[PDB]
């Protein structure tokens, strides 16, 4: 074809596709073009430099010269044409001004946030509120023990992370004050960490899962009591021998490439990280141990009027009013310091601040405690998502199969069980009742929408498999309830 | 704009 | 810098 087109390289025409999808960058000084997977750099440089620059240059040409800082106050800091526009929520000048005013917000009441010494009197009055099934409020922990929550020993930081981890293995890591997300290699990570005093960026991943390295996902846990109430692990159980067998013989076995891995997060951020308002996705529940530094956040309960705020504010383009000045001082303020700990239930939109350089150990499950708020935050999610354009990527993996399973594998048996004796469920199983009903509606509309327009895209589960599981759950149900209409 | 957790599902 | 896709 054209030599000047090759790679680079790689010295290729078209890339063998981390994904370099179809995209060059070409060098300033030699002029020959790059697929940017062979360009050397990393996802989050690609924007940074106006001149590059490549590796047969840079011994004698020098390193590449990034964009000057245009407009520290917008996202693009590096366009003159945005100088004139408003301060962009949360831009470097945003951040840097609210850190003056943030202790001005609000603390918590007491139905918010109960704040508690131990693990033992977290379990008290987690029981005194009706437990999982009627959680509400979020818990702050002081001290860990009783928590059964498995932790790294402090001496513990970002050096054993990466070299468990592995130097590069690739995290998607947040630039602070461009506001997105974008690759990062572990290693490269550490030195920007290392370097306190010399940081024109800020980066803050929270998205370093590791439930599948067999090192790490030993050494941080969630809390014995998340362990056993979350939907993931009660349907991909790490179970072995007969157990697993047992699994298998029952048509319970889960691909692990369908598990949601969520539920073991890493995060590490740079002093003056800010994360902005936002509900975790599904409306997942969530804990999250400070191993070391400190995190403010700015928190606000799950209540339809917070609901249509939030939900207002994510789907207008709008990108420089604060959340909490419309949210009408909805929005409290909570300190987490050292060794303490924060669990957080369904629906809490929060954003956080990083006053220290800090490393979190984190994880977000499903529960069938919050299952209605689950639904909610989902309808709330799907609502913004007709208006905006966003990535799969910031949503709750596997939502609806993970449903259809939990459903199949899960409560068709208890209720079928219970149908086969007495048997009242209300008497030992009310819990489990009222859930199968809530889910069982939910996946009504989801069926009733894949019948309207079809099918999403390719896999997972056949439109007539989910036929199938639906008829023999109303079958159930209706058994159930006629159980309860005679007694 | 996009700074928020992510996965990818998987 | 200056990219482009393919
Ligand atoms: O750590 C912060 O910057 C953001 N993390 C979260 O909001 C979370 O863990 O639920
Ligand atoms: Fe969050
Ligand atoms: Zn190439
Ligand atoms: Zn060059």
């Amino acid at each position: 074809p054209k030599e000047s087109d090759r790679c680079g390289g790689c010295g290729k025409f078209t890339h063998e596709d981390k994904k370099n999808d179809f995209q060059w960058i070409g060098c300033d000084s030699c002029q020959t073009w790059y697929h940017f997977l062979c360009s050397g750099l990393e996802q989050f440089e690609y924007y940074l430099y106006e001149k590059f620059f490549c590796p047969k240059c840079v011994p004698h040409t020098g390193h590449s010269i990034r964009y000057k800082v245009v407009a520290p106050h917008r996202y693009r800091w590096y366009s003159p044409n945005e100088k004139h526009l408003g301060i962009e929520v949360g831009s470097k000048t945003w951040i840097e001004d609210f850190i003056t005013r943030e202790n001005t917000v609000p603390s918590p009441t007491d139905d918010e946030v109960c704040i508690v010494e131990d693990g033992y009197e977290f379990r008290r009055e987690f029981e005194k509120l009706g437990g999982a099934d009627n959680w509400g409020k979020v818990f702050m922990v002081k001290d860990m023990d009783g928590l059964n929550m498995t932790m790294p020993k402090p001496g513990f930081d970002l050096e054993d992370v990466v070299k468990i981890m592995g130097s590069d293995y690739e995290v998607d890591t947040i630039d602070v004050y461009n506001q997105s997300t974008y690759s990062m290699k572990l290693d490269t990570f550490r030195k920007l960490f290392r370097d306190t005093k010399n940081r024109p960026l800020l980066y803050n991943f929270l998205s370093l899962e590791f439930s599948d390295n067999n090192e790490m996902k030993e050494i941080a846990k969630p809390p014995r009591f998340v362990q056993e109430i979350s939907m993931v692990n009660r349907l991909w159980p790490d179970v072995s021998g007969a157990e697993y067998i047992k699994l298998l013989q029952r048509e319970e076995y889960l691909p692990e490439d369908q598990r949601p891995k969520v539920e073991q997060f890493c995060l590490a951020g740079m002093a003056g990280s800010y994360t902005d308002f936002h509900v975790d996705f599904g409306g997942s529940s969530v804990y999250y141990h400070i191993l070391k530094g400190e995190k403010i956040f700015y928190i606000a309960a799950p209540t339809e009027q917070n609901f249509a705020a939030y939900q207002a504010h994510e789907t207008s383009p709008d990108t420089t009013t604060w959340f909490g000045d419309i949210a009408n001082g909805a929005v409290k303020r909570v300190v987490i310091k050292e060794g303490q700990t924060l669990l957080i239930p369904a629906g809490w939109i929060h954003a956080v601040l990083t006053p220290v350089d800090s490393l979190v150990f984190g994880g977000n499950f499903l529960h069938l405690g919050n299952l209605e708020m689950q639904m909610r935050v989902y309808h709330l999610e799907n609502a913004i998502r007709k208006e905006i354009r966003s990535e799969e990527k910031f949503y709750f993996p596997n939502f609806e199969l993970l449903h259809w399973m939990y459903m199949r594998n899960v409560l068709l048996e208890k209720i079928t069980e219970a149908n086969q004796e007495g048997s009242d469920m209300r008497e030992q199983e009310k819990n489990i009742w009222t859930a199968s009903q809530i889910m069982k509606a939910e996946m009504e509309r989801w069926m009733d929408r894949e019948l309207r327009l079809g099918p999403e895209k390719n896999a997972i589960l056949p439109t007539d498999d989910k036929n199938k599981i639906m008829i023999s759950v109303r079958k159930q149900i209706e058994i159930q309830t006629k159980i309860q209409n005679a007694k | 704009q996009t700074a928020r957790k992510s996965t990818g599902g998987k």
